[PDB]
């Protein structure tokens, strides 16, 4: 399930669809719960527990996100100003940075500026 | 007002009478809504510009760069005048209506899609054709009408002079 | 079948092919010219009476071919026992007043036929009745039952007055035909509920919110009365800041548009006059509800794309976003019948069928399908999607129309519309009576500089003070200003509501403006003379 | 003890010419601060009320809150007194000082450095050293200092206008007009946690603190894990929806010599606990001991139970207006005594007190 866990989140932004995503979530949220306790008692586990549950509550600024009003530089104004650091413009120009690299964004802490980008994202 | 400001009115280009004289005293008082002078002859707006001088700023609801130009004018208190009063475009509606959102160091006027800054001295006025056209009741409701027609219905008061 | 126009020398054309289609059973092709006979193929057409405005008398040579069947409203006893059924089920919630269920519903139907012999379009254009009125004022009462206290026989009385004030009343214009509607109230109450213990019945003796507590129950003014004033005081302290006086009518029409917005699926028309407060006033009600407001704005001449693109963003801020809008359309927001059609069409079923097709269709259904899977809610078929979409714009937005004097020919062609006429709950506030003025103007003299002037309290005949009696001078300057208004009103122009007091507020704060620079003129000389004759005293 | 039950009657009402804003006990002497919508602030005696000690009009606006700390300088070259630092909507924060020997007024500093109103301050002790926080509707916090004046940090934690503040030793939670709380560390301005769940504007928000004297409690103890090194578990913050919430502060990433960083892993308040019960919006809270003392619109007052979540007794019709705040002296303080009185300023131009 680690495994699954980390080759879903170093899947690239381009690929990845929003019911997709939502999808493979519940079907991980699913698999969780087979472990046994032993497995549960292990902090690994309450990591990527805590990290499907990310992936869950953030669904909307997600689906926000995934709208095609964005553009490689509202991507660059994002990671600029609240990631506080460049991606590389070959990786950028392609939406091909790691959700991970989204993750590292705290969404729920920084969702009124991502609002505020992607209304501009709109209205462009 | 004082013979001061009659004599200032006059040599603006008005003509000698009580009506266009109180006409202008109901323009000129007190500015708590827009104006709508309404006249078939155009020299009203030349007395107009004549009496703020050179800082007055021409406009015209029809023409494309009407939104910019306002937000340009207004910001630093240039008297505008509209040309036309027939027609109208609900953009500037609001700031027609008292409604600026005021703050500890500023008013704000929204036009369009900005939130553009009001000096205070900014005036508005409104320019008319003939009364054949209309006007529709948001402005005829909000804005302060004034007629400067050429006399009608009184005649005694010319000929009596 | 008869809404098609006529040609430029009568005839309609769709007409007259389905008659060819029904007698001769066949057509021409036009570009191949040849004859095609249709097989077992019915032709079945609905049409409203000719009277009705729109509707054009088609010619007899079509209508030779097919029987003729009128669907009227159902009898006047078919309605007794539709509404019987309707209040048993709503009585379900109450069984303590099970034996009431005959009388409420002998009741409304009796309000519901004397309303239509009383009112006709005779009078206005907007008089016009239905079942849909008796199922409204059913929906209203089983509303308020199951979302009140514990309700006792006069409570459930009262009530139902006050449904049948919202329902059939509102619409009534002039002060006769409110009166009228009052005695026809106590008339029915009297003849079909043995019951007496209603106090005042009126309009503003009916007062039913939700605000003060949480539970929809009858409020008393004077509280309701506070509670508006300091809630509007923030209102105009948070949101836009132009002062408004508090008034009676106001607390009313707020509790209207309230219980409007709070309908499942709730639209209203303030059909006024410019002025009043109409959409102040729906502004500040959807702030205490915490509706979203959105008031399309438009150029000189905007083309139907841009109406269509803010719809769409409405239309989506209410069901992927539940942002439950309170979309504000005034007469000038509305320059082309387009429009209009947008607007009865959203109104039609609960949304527009046409701003979502081709790729726009499909984001649109991959993202009702990741909001409902949000949901916990998982639906598998297009359809099921669908119909989540149409019940969460029905549930999420509110229409307000804002309309000024009707006599304009937008104003009653957007009145008259069925489609709107239908599905909006019509409120006519007309313009401000003498008690309003009295009230506005009261509060906005409360200046010092009143005062000083010596005042010869007149004799002043009751029959034309309208305000209270005088004892002051705010009592003189008062019923001068108003009775100024009146006669300026009904000398200068000659009709109806022309429009509601704008002057009156203008006149009122000009007067208030100038007093207070006049006498701030008049003591700085008393000051002055006052010091200069000390001064040669000092001499 | 700290169970303490107010009698259904006020011990005493205060009279004031108009709507009282904001009320501050005296932590030392029985002496009740009153603010009103002029900007006319009173002193009243207890045991005196009739005429006010000491009224001054420093604000030309109405006052929008008012703090009040007992300074508790560890060196004897200075002597301790009071300070008053109140809000108004005329843009400025107005420190003064409460001269015990003559009963009056000494106003101190005149802080302004906000672009529109300023709706709550919060003033604290830190080692010798006061601050001076305030938060405004131009989404700003500043953190001023009490014996210079100049604001050490400022940042926008909403952008929506703020209206409640907290603070408890370097961290600020702000509850704002877009039905948001944020935790947020003030000496980096750096967020931690966000707040979601609100439907209507955050009226007040305090900080619930830890108390040990009590054999256990649900909220106000902690939780073991490294929280008792934090400091800080929960928050409750009322709100214009007429619900009060009970939050869960989520946890960050505390590093030595080092700003704490927002937790990638909870970044978010979990509500524990909603009290529903009043009428209208619920405009202030208080803490004390077991008990939840929140005053609201419906001209009422209610003492919620922490531990089962349940109203236990309602003062209503308290006030003939609203009820625009509410003040208990605090108890997990040292120096401050829990002292057991309550004072209900209202919108009535009335302020009654709950002495026993
Ligand atoms: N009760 C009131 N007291 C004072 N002014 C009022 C009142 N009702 C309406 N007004 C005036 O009406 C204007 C706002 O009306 P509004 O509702 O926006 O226009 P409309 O009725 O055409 O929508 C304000 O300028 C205000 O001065």
């Amino acid at each position: 399930l680690w495994e699954d866990v980390q080759r879903t989140f170093e899947t690239p932004w381009c690929r990845v669809d929003v019911l997709l995503l939502q999808s493979d979530l519940a079907n991980f949220l699913r698999r969780a719960d087979e472990l046994p306790r032993a497995v549960k008692q292990f902090e690994m586990y309450k990591s990527l527990f805590s990290q499907v549950n990310m992936l869950t509550s953030v669904n909307k600024i997600l689906v926000e996100l995934k709208d095609g009003a964005l553009k490689p530089r509202h991507w660059n104004m994002i990671f600029r100003d609240i990631g506080k650091r460049q991606i590389q413009k070959n990786l950028l120009d392609k939406l091909e940075f790691s959700l991970k690299d989204v993750m590292v964004l705290n969404l729920t802490l920084n969702e009124i500026l991502l609002t505020k980008i992607i209304e501009r994202a709109q209205k462009e | 007002v004082t013979l001061d400001e009659k004599m200032k009115w006059l040599e603006c280009g008005l003509d000698k009478n009580d009506y266009f004289l109180e006409n202008m005293s109901i323009v000129m008082n007190s500015q708590d809504a827009v104006p709508f002078l309404l006249d078939p002859s155009s020299h009203m707006i030349t007395v107009i510009s004549n009496y703020y001088g050179n800082k007055t700023v021409l406009l015209s609801f029809l023409e494309e760069g009407f939104v910019k130009r306002l937000e340009n004018a207004i910001r630093f208190g240039s008297v505008v005048i509209i040309q036309d009063g027939e027609f109208f475009d609900p953009i500037i509606s609001r700031l027609i209506s008292r409604e600026f959102n005021h703050a500890g160091n500023r008013v704000t006027v929204e036009i369009g899609d900005h939130e553009v800054d009001v000096s205070g001295d900014f005036k508005l006025f409104i320019h008319s054709c003939d009364p054949s056209g209309d006007i529709p009741i948001f402005l005829r409701s909000r804005v302060r009408l004034v007629h400067f027609v050429t006399n009608k219905e009184s005649i005694e008061t010319r000929i009596f002079d | 079948i008869n809404l098609p126009k006529l040609d430029k020398y009568g005839s309609q054309n769709v007409v007259l092919f389905l008659r060819q289609l029904m007698e001769k059973q066949g057509f021409w092709k036009t570009p191949e010219n040849k004859w095609v006979t249709i097989e077992r193929i019915h032709i079945v057409g609905a049409c409203n009476p000719p009277t009705d405005p729109g509707r054009i008398p088609m010619s007899e040579r079509f209508t030779r071919h097919a029987a003729i069947l009128y669907l009227g409203y159902p009898s006047g006893k078919s309605l007794s026992q539709i509404y019987e059924i309707y209040y048993k089920a709503i009585f379900k919630l109450v069984p303590e007043f099970r034996s009431y269920t005959e009388p409420f519903a002998r009741a409304s139907v009796h309000l519901y036929n004397e309303c239509k012999a009383r009112y006709s379009t005779g009078l206005q254009s907007h008089y016009l009745f239905s079942p849909r009125e008796l199922t409204r004022l059913v929906r209203g009462v089983y509303t308020a039952i199951n979302t009140g206290p514990r309700q006792t026989l006069r409570s459930l009385i009262r009530l139902w007055a006050y449904e049948a004030w919202r329902i059939f009343a509102d619409r009534l214009v002039g002060v006769k035909e409110k009166n009228s509607f009052e005695q026809l109230l106590y008339e029915t109450v009297d003849k079909y509920l043995p019951n007496q213990d209603l106090g005042n019945i009126s309009s503003t003796s009916l007062l039913f919110s939700g605000l003060l507590s949480l539970d929809f129950k009858e409020v008393n003014k004077t509280d309701l009365v506070n509670f508006i004033e300091e809630r509007f005081k923030t209102f105009c302290d948070e949101e836009l800041e132009v002062p408004m006086v508090i008034h009676e009518s106001m607390v009313d029409h707020i509790l209207r548009i309230d219980r409007a917005l709070k309908q499942v699926q709730g639209h209203m028309m303030l059909i006024g006059a410019s002025r009043t407060g109409k959409t102040i006033l729906t502004r500040f009600v959807a702030w205490l509800n915490g509706l979203k407001i959105v008031q399309p704005k438009i150029h000189r001449h905007s083309n139907l794309s841009d109406f269509d693109m803010i719809l769409k963003k409405a239309i989506s801020d209410c069901s992927l976003k539940e942002s439950r809008t309170c979309l504000i359309i005034d007469e000038s927001n509305i320059l082309e019948t387009a429009f209009l059609e947008r607007m009865n069409t959203l109104l039609a079923n609960a949304d527009i069928p046409d701003l979502f097709q081709g790729e726009e269709y499909d984001k649109l259904l991959n993202n009702l399908r990741n909001k409902t899977r949000s949901l916990g809610l998982l639906l598998d078929t297009e359809q099921e999607l669908y119909d989540w979409f149409v019940g969460e714009i029905a549930k999420n937005l509110h229409v307000v129309f804002t309309i000024c004097d009707p006599t304009n020919n937008k104003s009653s062609a957007m009145i008259s519309s069925p489609a709107l006429f239908n599905r909006c709950i019509i409120n006519w506030m007309g313009d401000w009576d003498t008690k309003t003025m009295s009230q506005v103007a009261n509060n906005m003299v409360d200046v010092i500089p009143m005062e000083f002037t010596d005042f010869i309290v007149p004799e002043v005949n009751k029959e034309l003070v309208f305000t209270e009696p005088i004892q002051t001078i705010r009592d003189a300057v008062v019923n001068i200003l108003i009775h100024f208004d009146r006669n300026f009103y009904q000398k200068m122009k000659v009709g109806v509501n022309p429009r509601s007091p704008g002057y009156f507020i203008d006149g009122l704060r000009a007067l208030v403006k100038l007093v207070t620079a006049k006498y701030q003129d008049l003591q700085e000389n008393q000051r002055f003379v006052n010091v200069g004759l000390e001064k040669l005293n000092e001499s | 003890v700290l169970k303490w039950i107010p009698r259904n009657l006020p011990s005493c009402l205060i009279n004031v010419e108009s709507s009282v804003t904001s009320v501050k006990l005296h932590p030392n002497l029985p002496i009740v601060f009153v603010a009103t919508d002029h900007g006319k602030l009173y002193a009243f005696d207890l045991f005196n009320y009739t005429i006010p000690l000491a009224s001054l009009q420093s604000h030309t606006k109405a006052i929008t809150s008012m703090d009040v700390l007992f300074t508790n300088y560890t060196n004897s070259s200075k002597k301790n007194y009071l300070v008053i630092v109140t809000a108004s909507k005329d843009l400025q924060i107005h420190v003064f000082k409460w001269v015990s020997e003559e009963c009056k007024f000494q106003q101190i500093r005149s802080l302004l450095g906000h672009e529109h109103i300023v709706s709550a301050v919060k003033i604290w002790q830190k080692n010798n050293d006061v601050h001076i926080a305030s938060c405004s509707r131009d989404q700003t916090v500043k953190i001023w200092d009490f014996h210079n004046g100049w604001s050490l940090k400022t940042f926008q934690p909403h952008s929506q206008w703020v209206r409640s503040i907290d603070v408890l030793g370097d961290y600020i939670i702000s509850g704002s007009h877009d039905t948001t709380l944020r935790l947020t560390h003030w000496p980096s301005g750096n967020g931690l946690s966000v707040g979601t769940g609100h439907e209507f504007p955050i009226e007040k928000v305090k900080f619930i603190h830890f108390i040990e004297d009590s054999p256990e409690i649900r909220f106000r103890t902690p939780s073991t894990d490294r929280y008792k090194n934090w400091g800080m578990q929960y928050c409750v913050s009322a709100s214009r929806d007429r619900t009060i919430k009970i939050w869960e502060i989520p946890l960050p990433t505390l590093m030595a010599h080092r700003a704490p960083i927002p937790n990638p892993t909870d970044s978010n308040f979990r509500c524990v606990l909603t009290l529903k019960g009043h009428l209208s919006w619920v405009r202030d809270i208080s803490i004390r001991g077991q008990y939840l003392f929140s005053c609201a619109d419906d001209k009422s007052v209610r003492c919620w139970d922490l531990n089962t979540g349940q109203c236990l007794h309602v003062w209503e019709k308290l006030h003939t207006g609203f009820v625009n705040c509410l003040d208990l002296d605090v108890d997990f303080d040292s120096n401050v005594t829990p002292r057991q009185m309550m004072v209900t300023g209202g919108l009535d131009c009335k302020s009654n007190v709950f002495m026993r």
